[PDB]
Formats: structure tokens, C-alpha cells, sequence
DNA sequence: ATCTCCAAATATCCCTTGCGGATCGTAGAAAAAGTGTGTCAAACTGCGCTATCAAAGGGAAACTTCAACTGAATTCAGTTGAAGTTTCCCTTTGATAGCGCAGTTTGACACACTTTTTCTACGATCCGCAAGGGATATTTGGAGAT
DNA sequence: ATCTCCAAATATCCCTTGCGGATCGTAGAAAAAGTGTGTCAAACTGCGCTATCAAAGGGAAACTTCAACTGAATTCAGTTGAAGTTTCCCTTTGATAGCGCAGTTTGACACACTTTTTCTACGATCCGCAAGGGATATTTGGAGAT
């Protein structure tokens, strides 16, 4: 599942990012990095859906999760 | 015809920060949200909104990450980002012991 | 009827007034107006966060109109504070006014 | 309405009962929504104001998440109050480190 | 007038766990501080908690996963048990 | 059993973190165990440090705790490290630590 | 009586020293000038919203909470003088 | 006569820093750089003398933690001098403007 | 390889203090006990929306070919910051006296809250039409080659 | 520096859909009224903050010498990026299946409130003394020197 995160995609964020060019270990690294920032945010988020007795993970569950981490997100009900 | 190294990821970067599409693929994305969801709590749902919310989130996260990185690169005389910038960025922004 | 769909609230209204006061020949897309909507519910809570906190720490049992100029000045950066409080010191001013 | 008596398109009863239910204290004085009101308002106001721009500098008549983008990082103070916020689809400022420019 | 502070419990459960040793003054202020500042972080949480949820009460239920969003995985688990036993404990009584 | 403390078998007062809660703001209503399970984590977070900090004294021939004790303590503890992750002790100093390209050589 | 250039008190010899505290084994000489450009912001924003809640207070003396406040704001929580 | 090598008294100030928690900057000096910098924004403050204290621990540990970050933002350049520049970056990625 | 020597560490004395253990007398807060009342758990219900299914093409990802240019290694010298010395500034320490002002107190009351009836702003829902999207063409801005 | 060559920018035209205005109905805001308590103004006060002085000496500033660090210069193996070919799977489109979210009604009960009874915790004060912390002397580990 991982691996979905592809290796032409990782490079699509990094130019977004300004990023000219890419040690091929780069790759590898995104994937863990991207790994332990998911679990971290639905580790909260799944706090907040069990909290309310759901069994179904909100918009709102994630809004307030970021918010936790400091991540304040705009455009989904803030 | 050819262009040189770095020609055409120069255009790339003008490209990507002109645009503000997602780009990771949407399925590859929720299945990875499921996965880790589920190693936290199973039978679990998602409205749709949620899983988008979580990757616009996650990318900006990186995209962020990157502009990070790309000054650690810099920093030591270089142009090409290795894990040891990423390693670094994560730690002065003190998301790393 | 009999059974009413729920109903949400927001500040778009509020907004789309703003933005012709400012912008008449502008509209604005749906997401964008969630993102506003977002933006005015996020500072209140910050401001209104602060102004408890002020209240709490000094003693007292109301939010007035002088915990809510403190927060803002504690909140916002050099000229945002300076035009934020100018327009709420003159609605104060101008809403004692009308009886 | 309170609102008309201050001269505010934002409404000085729903901030009112809003400060009323979110518990930030026991009570709330008759001047605190106005004020709050009026902030809210000032600085919805500011963002449209460059938001819209942004639209015009884009050719574009309605305002898009981007533009909002372009409006918050463009502007020092805004920037700053929204430091730890994102904007979904807003994408990044242009930018490009000189070094990576060719000679 | 009348200063609080927690000086005396952290004081009991400095003799339950190193019986023979003292605290200074600052050390105390210190240890003063952590306490309120959990205090407001957990509080806190657990007003929120509340109302996303319109509830108006918050109850031990929200202490807890206040508690589980708060604390470092393993600080969060015998936090969570030293909880739930003293509630269990409290309503046994009466 | 008088106290609520001592029926819930706590060191620290539930009585005052009840009326804390109430003279707080954070809802309207404090349920029963609320305070109950909330001095209980607190006693048991100052339990961990003092536990912690306490030895940090006897590792440095001391026989009372100052704020240094408390600083090892926290920043030796990967979790009391990261709950404390944006605070400061006063007067705690820092962890010995050099880099090793720093060392002679 | 007018005080001036007061960002001189911070010293080169105390700015070595703090640099040793952070385990910094060489510095350079333009260091001392960054370090008190550094400080100087760092102390205008503090105390910035320091001064704030004492005026709120309509107090004249800046007192320990004030400041406590004004680092938990900045999101750098002391511990040692209150709260 | 007798001289340690470059370096060698350097290490053991770190050493000597590292162990012990009093504070660095001079104590008056400081306190005159805080009713400076309190006068430009408001006139006739008086001050707590633990009111100051508490600055100047915030500040130490402030400057500390930077020094941590700006050094290895030197050591990840191949360099053991820190500069004006590593700093700069320190205080970028921090997220620290102005 | 062996000696010299410097500063951090170990040792001795004297003594100040801030700590834990008292005992104290006592405001203020918790507990106890009675009662009024609204929150929310439960149980039953509708249907919004999440999951899923099946299929088919178009484009993305993967893999492969090549060599440009970048990071990594090496070398060296001008620069520069560390170490040590000398002079003496100005911080620290300690006691002093004066008073500005923080914090406690007390009555009079404005102003918030609570409850009830009246009025209306703003949410829900609806869809015509133009701003924007998408496709194809023509102009323009630059890179790579000679 | 000048002439061929892509790819992004701009122009044009026809389709698509969500802006944004409009309709309709209600929940929530405003109006009016009776009640009380947190807030405020004004009086009084002593903690501790500013201010000073004055003697002692620790630490800052300014200086010389030079070891060694930074960084400039040079080389090159090889890791990337660019372009081509190949293999694979994401996305889109039309629903039908039914989970579980969210609406509605309710009454037992848990928590608010307020008063009287009970006792916890704070502020004031004294004590044994081990724990430090400073002033003075010595021994010790190892950096640097012969
Ligand atoms: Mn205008
Ligand atoms: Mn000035
Ligand atoms: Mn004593
Ligand atoms: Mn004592
Ligand atoms: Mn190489
Ligand atoms: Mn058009
Ligand atoms: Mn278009
Ligand atoms: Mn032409
Ligand atoms: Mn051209
Ligand atoms: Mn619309
Ligand atoms: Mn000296
Ligand atoms: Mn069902
Ligand atoms: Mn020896």
C-alpha cells in the first residue's frame, strides 16, 4: 500500500517544493515520513470517532485532529 | 534534440507551483488511509471529505517538507536532496528527538 | 416535514455582503467560501479563548468589550491589530449611540 | 437588529449567543459582540480585498481557494496570523532558489 | 491571603516513592507548574470534546480520551488505568 | 470515609480539582468521576517524575530534588521529554552532549 | 534619565558562553551581532505581550504572571514563577 | 610557557557549561535591555524583580536551544564554526520570522 | 617512549540556611444533607451516503538507454578565531530610606440574566444562465546547436 | 552572437455546471419587564520596588601570537535526469444494497443549587541538623613538551 505512493509522485510534490533534483534515497524516506504523519493524525482523528460512539471517521474527526497537531485546516468545516 | 539535466525539472517546478491539483493518485491514497486506520481500530468507515481533507493535509505537509529540505540541501553547497536534509529538517522543526 | 433535515449554519451570507461592499463586480466559488467561513470561525475562537483566559486571570466574571481589544491586540500582527481595533472601539461608539 | 445600531454586516446576535454557548465565561457584556462583530468583519473584509485582486491580477471574476493563497502569502501580516493554517487547494507561492537558476 | 498550590500532595507522593529524599523550594514551584499546566491541557481537551459533541458536562469519559490524545503512548496507558481503578474504587463507596 | 480523596484512594484532593473544574469555564456541568479521574492522572504524573528526578539526585550524590534533578529527569525520558516538548524548567540547565566531529582528534 | 543601546550588555564573552552551554565549539566573529539581532526580537515580542496583560490589568508593574502568560502564548511555557 | 591547543579549552568550557544551570548574561545589563525595550511601548512600568527573572530564563534557554540547532546547521555544512548563516537557516525552518 | 605542569577534582574546616517535622490557632473551603430540574440514554425510525460492484480505455507508472553534470575526495594557504596576558570598568553585594501602588475593603447600582410574546433573518431548496472548462489553433518566449 | 526548434502562453469557440439570485418557511433575535449581584469608585496601607551610595574585585575589553579552519581549486566516478518503450492500474460511469447517522420523544436520574456541620490546608513561627557552599590547601589526570 506504500508503495502506492510512487516514485514520479513523490517527485510531483517535491517540485511543487522547489526541488531540482532528487538523491534516489529520497523516496524510500518520503514514504516513512508520510507514514509516521498519517498515523499520528488518524490515530487522533479515530480517538475523536470513538469518542462519539461512530463508527464512521468525519471530515470534522480529521479538522480536529490537524487542529491538535497544530495543522489547522481550512475548506472542510472549520 | 535534448534538453540539458535540469532544463526540463526547472519547467516542472514552474509547472506544480502554479497549479494547486493533488498529486498523489486518490485510490493508491485511501487505501494506505484504511490500512493505517485499520491497524488502529477496525470496521471503521470514511465520509469522502474526510480522506480528502487527510490529503490535502498530507501534502502540504510534504510540499512544506520539501521547501525545508531543499534549504538544508543549499546549505551545504549542494542542489540534490538527500535524506540526511530531511533528517535534519524534521529535527530543527522538532518534530524528531 | 415532521422530520426536518437538520440545518447548518455559517457566515457566507455575512461574506458575499463583505465581498460586494469591497469587490462589487467579484464573486466567490463554494469552496472558497468554506475556506472563509473556516477563517471567521477560527479567529473567533481564538479571540474569544483569549478573552476568557483575561477574564479568568483577572478575577472577573464577564467577557467585555475590553478583554475582547486586549485579545485582538495580543492576537494580531502591528497594523491588522491597529485597523481591528480602530473598527471595534467605533462600533462600540456607534452602536451606544443608537437607542 | 444590534448589528444596524453599529453599522456591521456581520451579526452582533449570533456572536453574542455563539459567546454565550461556548463557555468563556459567566457572562458576557452588551459591548463584547459588537467589537467582536466588527473584528470579525474588518478582517473578513482585508482578505476580500486581496483575494479579489489576486482574481483580477488571474483574469478572473470569481474567487477561488488559490487566490486566497496568493492573497494570505503575498501579505506579510496575514502570512503570519495564518502561519500554522492551510488553505485546502491553494497550492504554493512561485518560487524558485537562485542557485538552482542556470547562469 | 491564601496561596494554593499542590505543594503538600506532591510532598505525600514524594514520601510514597523515595522516602528519604526532599524537595527544594523552586523544585516545588516547578513541580507546582507541571501540575496546573496538565491540568489546563487535559481540562481543556475535554471541553472540547464535550462540545463537538454538544454535550454539556464533562464527565470522566472525556478526562479519558482527553487523557489518550495528550499523553505519549505508554504515560497514556497506566494514566488511563490509574483513572479508570479510582473511579471504579470511588463508586464503590459512598 | 469523609473525604473523596480517601474514598477514592488518592494522596492528591478531589474536592479541589472538582471546584477547579466548575471555576473554569469548561461546560456547564462536572459529572461525579470527572475529578475523581482526573486527580488521579495528576497524582500519577507527579508520581513518574519525582520517581524519575529522584533517582537523577541519587546518580549525583543528592539527597534533595532541584530543578536540574527535575531537567535530567524530563529530557532523559523519551515520553516526559515529548509532554514537555515546549516547556522550560528553570534553572535546569541542559544534557551533557557534544557532537563527535567536535572530539580531537 | 534616556536608556540607550542597552543590547551592548549583552556581551561577547556571555554570548561565547551560551554557545558552550548549547555545545558549540567554534564561533564566528559576525556571530555577536546576530545573536543580539536575535535576542532583541526575541525580547520585543515577549515583552510586547507581557506589557499587554499588564496594561489589561491597568497595573503599572509588569509582574511574573504577565510574562508566565506571555510565554505560554508564544507557545514557550516556563516553569519556576507561577501559574 | 605553557599553551593548550586551539580547541582544548574550548571543549572543557562546553563541559563546564553543560553541567552547571546559572545564568550566563550579566544580571544588571540585562535588566537595563528589558526596561529599554518595555519603554518603547509603554512609558512609567515598573518591574518584579521575578518578573525579569523569568525573561532572562526564558531568553538563556531561547539562545541555548538556538546555539543547539544553529550548530547543526554548521556540522550538516562540513563545518565545526558556527556563523550568521546558520542561524539564519535555524531560525528558517523553525519557522521564526522578523 | 618520559617528564613537566595546569586546572579540575578531592579534602579539611567552619557555618549558614533552607528544609522536613513540629505544634498552632483559624479562615475558608469541602462534605453532608435536602431539594429542585434539565440533561441525555434509550428505543424506535428514516434515509443520506458509504461501500461496492463490473467493465473498458487512456494515461500513468515502470522499465530501459545513455551520458552530463554533480557530489565527493584531495590539496593547500590566507584567513581568522582561540588562547593567554594586562588593564581597570562597572557589576555585584549589602543596607537604607521613601514612597508609588498593588491589593484589600465596602456600599450603591448598573447591567446582565432570566422569562415570555412578537417579529423577521436566514436556512432550505430551486435551476437559468454565464464564468469557467476543455478542446484546437496560432503566437510567443526561450533553450540548444552551429 | 545568430539561426532552428519545442513547449507554454495566448486566442478562439462550443459545451458544462455551479454561481448566485429567488421562493418559502421557521428558529432564533429583538422587544419588554422584573431581579440581583459583579463591577466599580473611593477610601487606606504597607510590600516591595526604585533609588543611592559605597567598597571589592570578577569579568570585560583590548591586545599579541599563531594553529588550524574555511573554502578555493582541481579532478572524476558514478548517480541522476531526459527521452524512449513497455506493462499496469487509476479513473470514470451507472446504479443497487443497506449500514449507521441523525431526527424525535421521554422520564429516571444525576448534578446544580443553598444551607449548616465538619475539618482540611494555609500562614506564622522554632528546631535539629544534614546538606551544602564558600575560603583555603592538596592531590590528581592528562594535555602538551622534551
Ligand atoms: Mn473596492
Ligand atoms: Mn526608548
Ligand atoms: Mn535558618
Ligand atoms: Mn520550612
Ligand atoms: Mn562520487
Ligand atoms: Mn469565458
Ligand atoms: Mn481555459
Ligand atoms: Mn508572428
Ligand atoms: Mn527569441
Ligand atoms: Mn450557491
Ligand atoms: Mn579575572
Ligand atoms: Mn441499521
Ligand atoms: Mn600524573
Amino acid at each position: 500500500n506504500i508503495q502506492g505512493i510512487t516514485k514520479p509522485a513523490i517527485r510531483r510534490l517535491a517540485r511543487r517544493g522547489g526541488v531540482k533534483r532528487i538523491s534516489g534515497l529520497i523516496y524510500e524516506e518520503t514514504r516513512g515520513v508520510l507514514k509516521v504523519f498519517l498515523e499520528n493524525v488518524i490515530r487522533d482523528a479515530v480517538t475523536y470517532t470513538e469518542h462519539a460512539k461512530r463508527k464512521t471517521v468525519t471530515a470534522m474527526d480529521v479538522v480536529y485532529a490537524l487542529k491538535r497537531q497544530g495543522r489547522t485546516l481550512y475548506g472542510f468545516g472549520g | 534534440h535534448r534538453y540539458r539535466p535540469g532544463t526540463v525539472a526547472l519547467r516542472e517546478i514552474r509547472r506544480y507551483q502554479k497549479s494547486t491539483e493533488l498529486l498523489i493518485r486518490k485510490l493508491p491514497f485511501q487505501r494506505l488511509v484504511r490500512e493505517i486506520a485499520q491497524d488502529f481500530k477496525t470496521d471503521l468507515r470514511f465520509q469522502s471529505s474526510a480522506v480528502m481533507a487527510l490529503q490535502e493535509a498530507s501534502e502540504a505537509y510534504l510540499v512544506a517538507l520539501f521547501e525545508d529540505t531543499n534549504l538544508c540541501a543549499i546549505h551545504a553547497k549542494r542542489v540534490t536532496i538527500m535524506p540526511k536534509d530531511i533528517q535534519l529538517a524534521r529535527r530543527i522543526r522538532g518534530e524528531r528527538a | 416535514k415532521k422530520r426536518r433535515k437538520t440545518r447548518k449554519e455559517s457566515y457566507a451570507i455575512y461574506v458575499y455582503k463583505v465581498l460586494k461592499q469591497v469587490h462589487p463586480d467579484t464573486g466567490i466559488s463554494s469552496k472558497a467560501m468554506s475556506i472563509m467561513n473556516s477563517f471567521v470561525n477560527d479567529v473567533f475562537e481564538r479571540i474569544a479563548g483569549e478573552a476568557s483566559r483575561l477574564a479568568h486571570y483577572n478575577k472577573r466574571s464577564t467577557i467585555t468589550s475590553r478583554e475582547i481589544q486586549t485579545a485582538v491586540r495580543l492576537l494580531l500582527p502591528g497594523e491588522l491589530a491597529k485597523h481591528a481595533v480602530s473598527e471595534g472601539t467605533k462600533a462600540v461608539t456607534k452602536y451606544t449611540s443608537a437607542k | 437588529t444590534r448589528s444596524s445600531r453599529a453599522g456591521l454586516q456581520f451579526p452582533v446576535g449570533r456572536v453574542h449567543r455563539l459567546l454565550r454557548k461556548g463557555n468563556y465565561a459567566e457572562r458576557v457584556g452588551a459591548g463584547a459582540p459588537v467589537y467582536l462583530a466588527a473584528v470579525l468583519e474588518y478582517l473578513t473584509a482585508e482578505i476580500l480585498e486581496l483575494a479579489g485582486n489576486a482574481a483580477r491580477d488571474n483574469k478572473k471574476t470569481r474567487i477561488i481557494p488559490r487566490h486566497l493563497q496568493l492573497a494570505v502569502r503575498n501579505d506579510e501580516e496575514l502570512n503570519k496570523l495564518l502561519g500554522r493554517v492551510t488553505i485546502a487547494q491553494g497550492g504554493v507561492l512561485p518560487n524558485i532558489q537562485s542557485v538552482l537558476l542556470p547562469k
